[PDB]
């Protein structure tokens, strides 16, 4: 995941000009937790894997 | 009263009522008792709120 404010493709001459540039949705979350679990801290069941849509 | 006809006298002290009499009553119930608030089955229930 790469974040940039310039609307230039990663393979373009203006960009680094290497690799394939793909649109990324949302922010990257470190593998271990998924966020909302328990009102009082108990923790829910998180999700893992890369590319997996769940 | 048995509606008995007197031999010589007349029972003028007995009569049949026609309508009821409305009177003022005293106080009654004060208020309701305790009631439950919130759901016990939902207490400590895990809720998922993680964003995408």
């Amino acid at each position: 995941y790469r974040i940039g404010s310039y609307y230039i493709t990663e393979e373009d001459i203006n960009p680094g000009d290497s690799i394939s540039l793909g649109f990324g949705s949302w922010a990257k979350v470190t593998g271990v937790i998924m966020g909302t679990g328990v009102v009082n801290p108990d923790g829910s069941v998180p999700n893992a894997q890369r590319v997996e849509f769940q | 009263w048995y509606s008995p006809g007197g031999g010589y006298s007349q029972r003028t002290d007995n009569d049949t009522h026609t309508h009821t009499i409305s009177g003022s009553v005293s106080l009654g119930r004060d208020d309701i008792s305790r009631q439950p608030i919130n759901t016990l089955p939902p207490f400590r229930a895990a809720h998922i709120w993680r964003r995408i």
